[PDB]
């Protein structure tokens, strides 16, 4: 048959006269429209105020044509200027001066938009400021969790009104233009809008997406303000300045805070940082590589040197060489490995000791270990007490650190707790299974295990190193969302394959070599218990596990079968299919990951030569033994600002100019030069 | 609210309206419901909400029991909650289970035909409970859509092997109440078949969870994208399928002139079969040497050599040529994936949250067993499609008016704009 | 110090008034130059023909500017016009017909290029057309490798311009806009140049990516084309044309021959050749899921008696069912699922047989299975006569096909060896290791193997399946290369580890249970020969070689550890790097592939439903017992194609007016047409 | 040899850039001002 098609939506229509008049205006024929307006006045046959279908009204279609001539017309004569001036703001015309200046539903901006939102969610410098030397009022968007306020607690009234309402208030607060004009310092400001913007993504998971894109803006913003300094006075004058002692690169660190990576990656920052990182050793970036090796091994050799003379007289030549930075790292460094060296020492018979005697005396090469245990505690100690429990915490490695020393320390007590209670000398093989030294030895292996997984940190340093280090830990946080995925499945076929064999447990007595387990030559009761077949499972992850686990010692054909069938499923399941997913998922990543891992690395090292720039600094072996300014420093840094700041907003005009393609609009627009050009010469030669 | 349109979009798989913000956001209000400051409370006191909730969920179980009314009795409604305390429902059956063995059945294991303790019986209600939820649910919304979604499916095979088990038991503990050693026993004896298909559906049982995960906004884009290549994998069964038998033929012809796979020695039987030639296949696979090179024959030197020659084939063109293949394809396929995890995730998110917003389910399993306007409505409807409508036009004009970039055409036309007034102007003035 | 800056390679310079000459040329103000020559006429101040920095004249100017008036005046004032119609056709403008119209060092064009070529080189159809219709021709390419004429020994001299210059000429012909204009049928020079400007990319090893370029154009070309076709009257007409029996889809066979994929899978294409196929099944893929299998298994079952109604009555209703395409395919491949499930029968040996009897009787399944060998025997053979050798040989499944009937061959004539010899009986161990019954029954089992895995080549009649086969085996290319470079390490490594552990050899005898080699229970004499050590290693790469080989039994400390290490590093390089590099490899093609796998696929089906499309075909088992016309159908397909180009051209127009950006050169012909309509107005208001 | 190069290589560069590169709004602006002063010249001579 036919489908009907008929008009639903339906709509009045312009007047011919009304259409004509609108033409005009498209087509800039300022007489024709000046005589329309002059005859509607007096015969009244057009409503100069009506409307195109696309609601594109007169004083609109003149806007969007430029045609200020026109739109004056229009003006004069008495036309409905509705929300013209939010048009002339959105197409960012500089005609908005002759709405301002003229002062006497279905609107396609929400009823919250006021002129300096839409200026600044456009980024015109030149609109805001016209609008901005007005008195001008953007409120106050209430912090996160403000739900206090019962004005807030009172959204029941229309959600997502307030909520876009918020986000509007934000996406003008977070426009490069209105911060520079409207902020004292453009540069903090846009850190911490960046950080709010970023918080409220979390929380307001709809419109994740936009407060999070508004972040990158602000972030983008301070790197090229940055980017815009000429000279190295200018660039400390900034990083050193304290909003409110001066000199230590104050507002490094706090973006170092808000995670400000690009900001603190520029290659300028970079430079400085370097400068402080390498002083005594000028020329260390053009030393040959092998003279730098050699520096460097002389350095960490005499660490001990150079550590004590600070000791005792700090102001000494020597002492004042361990303060420089780079080398507080290089001797750091050293203590460590002599630390780790000390530690294979300890696996070797180098002292030799007995093996019997049940709570030991403390070796020479333990006892020696034993100062450094205590300075790396001591370290810790000041740095949870220097930076607050939030930055300690904060850090990941801080973690290990705790781990690590923890484990040394209860190596420690254990080896105490057994020098005392176990004065004899019983053969090993008779010592119980949880006699303290047998645990001290095991909690002093495993620290061993983290004391040198520790060095992974330096690899910051190195250029080569450090990128990869950083890549590789970002691609570890995909690795641990899908063992949570793995993990279920292994607990259900874990579950499955107990629930089926725990009956046919037997004691290790009935075992051969009395052994019973996964971990025996005759891998027997694999499947016993549960806690065995969780490590049966996870062994089988490696091929570890012999097939012959899966079979009943009755030989109850049934229930073998499903008992390998199961275990066959979890092989296909974690090998082949979760495994693989893995790879193809790392692979992905990795491509994303490499792009930002210089600023990533950057990052990183930044933060770990800013660690040793501090002043409080000596090797773990030996480390337990006016207003006037302020304004001066202040006007400088507005000084500064001023200065970037301008230069930042033409930069951008230039990039604008010189990288935006010609819009179809554009061209309509010269169109309708030439069309107004045209009618206004024939009129004067016709 | 009957959320027509949101269902029928979720029936249409409009997965994009479903994700746009507008949407979200309005399924976000009617998911935490009331508890809306739990989206600002922080993390912490999120955590903390959530377990006391579950904690207690057959306290507030009871109370919608009986005093639907009480402020506790509309806790459960709100879906979010729901959610809470059905899901420790689950996990508190999960623990039934796991507790039934660890910590039970410690003298029944060479009694034939064993009696019901208590734990079974109280999984029965559960289980009971679960298929009625089922059917409820398979009534109200219909079949295939119950069908299609996972957890339902699983939660059929799973109740239905439950049902089984225990079904044998009660056979067995009539028919056969002996209580000789478990060897004794015939290997078809009812008890082994029951523990065999109640170890099965409690693999099955936990693998349910792993709905849960679309919750997270973290693991549940993930859990959805591998869910998207997990079809990929049907394909390369296929093919591998077609190889195993292709070789599984071969070697059985060349060796079918204690024992298997499955033995500390290693048998030549693997192949002397046609099932044990396919398992032997099988766990070559993994090529983690789960199965030794003896290929070779009792004693036929070449016919051992050959059969090594078969196997190598099948484990270079396997292990080597297939699954280098499969990784390929996975790449290829995550990352379209990956592009459009977030929609995804989403509409998955959605259908789950949905299915609370109900009020035909309040109740978990183990209680659940306790048994014109129009014209207004269309009138507005229409006011605020009028509006959209209009929004939409002037917005897509806009958007176009401003990125659609000119082309030769507009080009040429200005061309032609400037003759046509060259011309003109020139005749006009001689 | 500073660098001073000179001007090396120093030009002559402009005078004033030459560069005031020019500079008219360039704002277009036709006074000014026209004045300025006539003065130059008489007081001969300044050479018409002068030339800018960058080399372009006034001509030049004018044709960049694309200012007709002012060339005309040039050329009206006699200025040298050399190269100019190169400038004006690559700028693409009807001031070509200007120059052609005027008739009677540096340039941006090589001595070679010729008005028509560079028109072709544009593809404006309009300047191309132009050019034809004056009397026009480009060069015939000599032959692919035409050493005798002595003038490709001309690329003696200058092979560099020999190159370029035929570079040039194909990449004229091959203009789709000349194809249409020239070319009598436009769709078979387009198959046939594309092959040939393939074959020039593999001779010409430089240059071959623009060979290859080329080609792709013009394979693009004949699809598109096609594409224009509105009613299956004329894609039957183009499709079943000979150029010279008709109604054999004659042009789809030439495509197929010249690997036109594009072509072969077009969409409208594709839906006639279904219609073919599915004849007799309307919607058979409409037909539900279920319905379909329904029919496609019936179908199969009855395969015997369908076959043998054709070969009882063809002109049947039986009889004409087999004949339909499907059906073929149907029982075509029931037929050999049969037959592999007889093979399958020998498997549970259905029919036992003593393990003692020296070539039996060939058991009852063995002669079932002996018909259907033939049938497929005397298939390929009919295929070779019918196709030619060229042709058979080409298919890469023939060659397994080859090899399976080979080896089934052999098979029967060891059976039958070992029947009239051997007729005895012993106990089968005493045979001897080439015992013709133990080798035959080996060929069996590899044939078995065979002949169950060409059933892959059906995957390209599944939608599923096919796509991945395709793919698959674009991949085993690049896997067959990896393999050279683990097969040489495997070498190097096999040769060092013999070189190392042949002096410890011991003898089977001495071996544990009489077992020698990398097969027995304790693993023994791995690296003993080269043979074993290339098996020991081979086996490695699975992780089913033990570590306990590399130890000998005198226990000499250093060779094992040089032996460990030497298999470990082979392990490495193995399994760490080389393996997991295919997967690397392996993921870049697969990417790839993916890009083209519908084409190839569809390509793929086409053949294979072509192939049943014909009319010589029965199941293996049962296998073996007027220039009038021309003229007017020529006259159709001329029609039918002068349509298509027309509408061709048309699209290709429309596409780039609507779907091109507007470049810089547009702006500056805008600039221009301002400028000189200010000049004229100008100069006449004034 | 080189001074030839040079010079092919100039002006090709030369071409690549007009070919490939699409028009800015600075150039919009260009055209807008052209057209602008072009009517206020003649206003003024015709005026
Ligand atoms: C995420 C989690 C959800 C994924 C869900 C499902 C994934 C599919 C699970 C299929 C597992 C079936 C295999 C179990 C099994 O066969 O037990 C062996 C057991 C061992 O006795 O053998 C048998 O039960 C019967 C012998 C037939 C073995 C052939 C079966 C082949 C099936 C496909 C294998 C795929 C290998 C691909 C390698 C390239
Ligand atoms: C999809 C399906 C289609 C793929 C088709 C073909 C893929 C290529 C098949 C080649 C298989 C040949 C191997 C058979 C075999 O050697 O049997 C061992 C048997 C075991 O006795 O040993 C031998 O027969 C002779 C000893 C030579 C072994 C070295 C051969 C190396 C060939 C390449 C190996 C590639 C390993 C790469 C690992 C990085
Ligand atoms: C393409 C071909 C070119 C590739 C060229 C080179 C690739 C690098 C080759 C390095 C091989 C060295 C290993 C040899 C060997 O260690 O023998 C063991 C032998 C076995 O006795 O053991 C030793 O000789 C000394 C014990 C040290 C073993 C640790 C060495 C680790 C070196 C890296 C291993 C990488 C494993 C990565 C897995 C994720
Ligand atoms: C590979 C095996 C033998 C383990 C060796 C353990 C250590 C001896 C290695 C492992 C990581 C190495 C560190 C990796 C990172 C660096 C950065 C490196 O500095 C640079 O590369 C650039 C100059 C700069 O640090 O400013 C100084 C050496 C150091 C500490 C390396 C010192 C030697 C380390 C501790
Ligand atoms: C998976 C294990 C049990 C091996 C099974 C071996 C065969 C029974 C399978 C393997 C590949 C299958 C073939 C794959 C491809 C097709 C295409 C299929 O046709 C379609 O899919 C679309 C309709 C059309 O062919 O036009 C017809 C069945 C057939 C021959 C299949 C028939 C059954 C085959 C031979
Ligand atoms: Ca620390
Ligand atoms: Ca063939």
């Amino acid at each position: 048959d036919r489908i009907p098609l008929q008009i639903v939506r339906a709509e009045t229509e312009l007047s011919a006269e009304e259409k004509a008049f609108l033409s005009a205006v498209e087509k800039g024929d300022y007489a024709t429209v000046k005589q329309a307006l002059q005859e509607a006045e007096i015969y009244y046959n057009v409503n100069i105020n009506c409307m195109d279908p696309l609601g594109r009204s007169a004083l609109l279609i003149a806007i969007e044509n430029e045609n200020l001539e026109i739109m004056e017309l229009l003006l004069n004569h008495s036309v409905y200027v509705g929300d013209a001036l939010l048009y002339a703001i959105r197409k960012e015309v500089v005609g908005a001066v002759e709405l301002l200046l003229s002062y006497r539903q279905f609107s396609e901006f929400t009823p919250d938009i006021t002129p300096i939102m839409l200026a600044a969610h456009t980024n015109n410098y030149e609109i805001i400021k016209l609008l901005v030397q007005k008195r001008v009022t953007i409120p106050r968007p209430h912090q996160i969790r403000c739900n206090c306020v019962e004005c807030v607690s009172s959204s029941e009234v229309d959600s997502l009104r307030h909520s876009r309402s918020r986000l509007n208030i934000y996406k003008a607060l977070a426009s490069p233009s209105l911060i520079a004009l409207s902020s004292e310092d453009p540069i903090l400001t846009a850190f911490r809008l960046g950080w709010e913007l970023k918080e409220l993504s979390k929380v307001e998971n709809e419109f994740k997406a936009e407060y999070e894109e508004l972040s990158q803006q602000c972030k983008l913003f301070a790197k090229d303000l940055l980017d815009q300094a000429r000279s190295s006075r200018e660039l400390e004058i900034i990083l050193n300045h304290r909003d409110d002692k001066y000199h230590d690169l104050a507002k490094l660190k706090v973006a170092i805070k808000y995670h400000q990576k690009e900001f603190v990656a520029q290659p300028n920052c970079q430079q400085l940082l370097a400068t402080l990182w390498y002083d005594g050793f000028p020329g260390w970036r053009r030393k040959h590589w092998v003279v730098k090796l050699l520096t460097c091994m002389t350095i960490g050799f005499l660490f001990p040197m150079l550590s004590i003379a600070y000791l005792i007289s700090p102001r000494s030549n020597l002492g004042l060489f361990i303060k420089k930075p780079f080398i507080k790292f290089i001797c750091h460094t050293a203590s460590y490995l002599t630390f780790l060296f000390m530690l294979l020492l300890a696996s070797q018979h180098i002292v030799r000791t007995d093996l019997h005697v049940q709570g030991p005396p403390p070796t020479v090469v333990e006892w020696m270990i034993l100062p450094w245990v205590l300075g790396f505690i001591w370290g810790e100690i000041k740095e949870m007490w220097d930076g607050g429990f939030t930055e300690y915490i904060h850090d990941w490695w801080n973690l290990m650190d705790f781990a690590m020393n923890s484990l040394y320390l209860a190596t420690i007590s254990l080896k105490i707790v057994a020098y005392v209670k176990y004065n004899g000398s019983r053969p090993r093989e008779e010592w119980e299974m949880w006699h303290p030294t047998l645990i001290a030895e095991a909690l002093f292996a495993i620290s061993n295990i983290l004391s040198s997984l520790r060095l992974i940190s330096l690899f910051t340093a190195n250029s080569h190193l450090g990128p990869l280090q950083i890549s590789l830990g970002r691609m570890l946080l995909d690795i641990l969302k899908f063992l949570f995925i793995y993990c279920l499945v292994l607990l259900a076929f874990a579950n499955g394959l107990n629930q089926l064999y725990f009956y046919y447990e037997t004691r290790a007595i009935d075992e051969p070599n009395n052994c019973k387990g996964i971990r025996c030559e005759k891998q027997n009761n694999a499947f016993s218990t549960l806690f065995e077949t969780l490590q049966s499972l996870f062994w089988s992850v490696f091929g570890l596990l012999n097939l012959y686990v899966t079979n009943v010692k009755a030989r109850h054909e049934f229930t073998e079968f499903v008992g390998a069938t199961m275990f066959g499923t979890y092989n296909v399941i974690s090998l082949v299919v979760l495994l693989n997913m893995l790879i193809a998922m790392m692979n992905n990543s990795y491509q994303l990951i490499a792009d930002h891992a210089d600023i990533e690395w950057k990052f990183a090292r930044t933060k770990l030569w800013m660690s040793y720039f501090d002043e409080g600094g000596t090797l773990p072996p030996p480390f337990n033994i006016r207003h006037a300014d302020s304004l001066i420093q202040n006007q400088h840094y507005q000084e500064v600002i001023r200065n970037l700041v301008k230069r930042y907003v033409a930069a951008m005009i230039r990039n604008s100019k010189t990288n935006e393609g010609l819009t179809e609009e554009n061209f309509k627009e010269l169109k309708q030069d030439i069309s107004s050009f045209r009618y206004e010469v024939l009129d004067l030669l016709g | 609210m009957n959320l027509s349109r949101l269902k029928l979009a979720i029936k249409y798989n409009q997965k994009e309206f479903v994700s746009q913000s507008n949407c979200q956001q309005f399924l976000n209000t009617v998911w935490f419901g009331q508890m809306s400051g739990y989206r600002r409370k922080p993390t912490c006191k999120k955590i903390m909400t959530v377990l006391t909730v579950g904690i207690f969920w057959p306290v507030l179980s009871l109370c919608y029991l009986i005093a639907p009314k009480s402020q506790f009795g509309r806790i459960i409604h709100t879906p979010f909650m729901k959610f809470i305390i059905h899901g420790a429902s689950y996990f508190t059956f999960l623990l039934l289970l796991n507790l039934y063995s660890l910590v039970y059945n410690e003298d029944k294991k060479n009694t034939m035909g064993p009696a019901l303790e208590r734990i079974d019986y109280l999984l029965i209600l559960w289980i009971i409970g679960m298929i009625w939820s089922d059917i409820k649910r398979l009534w109200y919304e219909g079949l295939e859509d119950f069908l299609e979604e996972s957890r339902n499916q699983l939660s059929f095979v799973m109740n239905s092997l439950y049902l089984a088990t225990f079904a044998l038991k009660v056979v067995a503990h009539n028919k056969f109440h002996d209580f000789a050693d478990r060897k004794d026993w015939d290997a078809f004896h009812p008890t082994l078949v029951a523990e065999g298909l109640f170890a099965f559906a409690n693999v099955l049982s936990y693998l349910r969870l792993f709905f849960m995960y679309t919750t997270s906004s973290i693991l549940g884009p993930l859990q959805i994208s591998m869910g998207q290549m997990l079809q990929d994998f049907g394909k390369f069964l296929g093919m591998f399928l077609l190889v195993l038998f292709s070789f599984t033929i071969g070697l059985t012809q060349l060796y079918d002139k204690c024992v298997g796979i499955f033995c500390e020695q290693q048998s030549n039987d693997t192949f002397h079969s046609f099932i044990g030639t396919c398992f032997a296949l099988f766990w070559y696979i993994f090529s983690l040497a789960h199965v030794a090179i003896f290929v070779t024959r009792f004693s036929e030197e070449l016919q051992s050599f050959v059969g090594a020659v078969i196997v190598g084939t099948y484990n270079v063109v396997v292990v080597i040529v297939l699954t280098k293949l499969l990784v390929a394809m996975l790449h290829k396929s995550f990352q379209l994936i990956a592009n459009h995890e977030d929609k995804e995730w989403k509409f998955a998110r959605a259908k789950l949250w949905l299915s609370y917003f109900d009020d035909k389910c309040t109740l978990p399993p183990p209680f659940n067993i306790i048994p014109n306007l129009k014209q207004k409505r269309d009138e507005n409807y229409q006011k605020v499609m009028c509006c959209l409508v209009h929004r939409y036009l002037t917005s897509m004009r806009q958007k176009m008016q401003s990125t659609d970039q000119a082309t030769v055409e507009n080009l040429n036309e200005l061309r032609q704009d400037l003759s046509k007034f060259r011309n003109e102007i020139r005749d006009l003035l001689g």
